[PDB]
């Protein structure tokens, strides 16, 4: 009966739009036997990886999978575990914020709504005609 | 002599919307001086946000104004980084030559290697989002293929290999890039390969050079 | 006598200030004998962690020692690599470079420079 059981994790959130790299230190596993499974009401995700980012079987590190909802617009707090498909063995949850994403085209755009009167101000009480 | 609560300029709000006859007003007089080069709170210039909306004609409009190519934002990305993150393939085109002026170069090239802080260099990049076509452009600019990403030694091939970017790869490989490298670990391209779910990749490296790789299992813990 | 190297790291770069939780995977250490150590030209410092943040003599969670200058104005390249107290054996070094910081997180200046110097 081996136990999966993760020790230590850089960071505990992320964007929604998942791609975040995590660095897990864990217990011995077994690099062709393992995942990061994160949960939440009805859904599910596996963190992407090659056995090729296990390091010495106590340590993975991988990309965060995106959350069920991409223009999420407020924090949600999801369950992070490590699972062996082998038996179905589940490691003690962990928790995991996504959040909503910080897009720099949609940065862009969101700040140009905001900031249309300012702007037709500016060129307007300048020198500038048109 | 304007800022934004986001630390945004008249020009940074003429190219957040897009106004090509105020841009062109602005950079009437502003052009030659370091106005074009202010950064908004994001460490952003006005040449960023032209990269990010991939507008290829305001890109040239801001380089040919004398705007500062190097200069990097909150993440130590310079246009050109953002330029291969959103495939603005023409842009990158305007930024990799020398700057325009008319009948009135190693400086433009300085853009190929400058690195953000995430260690990476244009074509890291360019390689990781497998934008085949910013590769070529890099590339044919001159960009180093074998240039290793400090976190773990890896090289181009080795990018192209986790991104499992088949044309990436290929087109790196017909280059010239070195499919011997190895990362801080000793992993090669091609052994970073066999551990993938993509056969033709390592078929591709077997052709270029085929180094069988070692093993030692990750050597265990 | 094994050999010290580091193969992986999370991030290259961090503030100047110092205190950048960095994620190091290695080969085998021993924790009682290990440390971070940090250099440049005529400066020396190490990264803070204990016996408890050496995993599996894997790997070692530390955070970073704050540079030289704090006012750095620009990004400054260093050495980082894996140190044994013991025989005084040292890993390939490996890039590490501090950058500056918001200091004061102010504009005040920022702005005495976007209307000053605008």
């Amino acid at each position: 009966t081996a136990e999966l059981k993760i020790c230590r994790v850089n960071r505990n959130s992320g964007s929604c739009l998942g791609g975040d790299e995590i660095f897990l230190l864990c217990d011995k596993v077994q690099k062709e036997d393992i995942e990061v499974y994160f949960t939440g009401p009805g859904w599910e995700a596996r963190g992407s990886f090659s056995q090729a980012d296990v390091h010495r079987q106590v340590a993975i590190v991988f990309r965060t999978p995106p959350y069920a909802d991409p223009s999420l617009q407020a924090p949600v707090r999801v369950s992070m575990q490590l699972r062996r498909p082998s038996d179905r063995e589940l490691s003690e949850p962990m928790e995991f914020q996504y959040l909503p994403d910080t897009d720099d085209r949609h940065r862009i755009e969101e700040k140009r709504k905001r900031t249309y009167e300012t702007f037709k101000s500016i060129m307007k009480k300048s020198p500038f005609n048109g | 002599g304007y800022v934004t609560e986001d630390g945004d300029t008249a020009l940074h709000l003429a190219v957040i919307h897009q106004h090509e006859p105020f841009l062109d007003f602005l950079l009437g007089f502003s052009a030659g001086h370091e106005y074009l080069d202010l950064q908004n709170d994001l460490g952003q210039t006005a040449l960023h946000l032209a990269a990010i909306l991939g507008e290829a004609s305001t890109v040239e409009k801001l380089y040919a104004a004398g705007a500062g190519v190097l200069v990097a934002e909150r993440g130590g990305h310079t246009a050109l980084h953002l330029a291969c993150r959103v495939r603005a393939h023409t842009c990158a085109c305007v930024l990799l030559q020398p700057r325009p002026s008319h009948p009135r170069d190693e400086d433009w090239r300085l853009q190929l290697e400058a690195e953000n802080y995430d260690g990476h260099t244009p074509l890291h990049v360019a390689v990781i989002h497998k934008d085949a076509e910013m590769v070529r452009l890099l590339r044919d600019a001159g960009a180093d293929l074998n240039k290793p990403e400090p976190t773990c030694g890896r090289t181009p091939l080795h990018l192209a290999v986790e991104a499992q970017a088949a044309s990436v790869l290929e087109l790196l490989l017909k280059a010239g890039a070195d499919p011997t490298a190895r990362m801080y670990g000793g992993r090669t391209p091609l052994g970073s390969a066999l551990l993938r779910p993509n056969p033709i990749l390592a078929r591709l490296l077997r052709a270029h050079g085929a180094p069988e790789p070692e093993d030692g299992g990750d050597k265990l813990s």
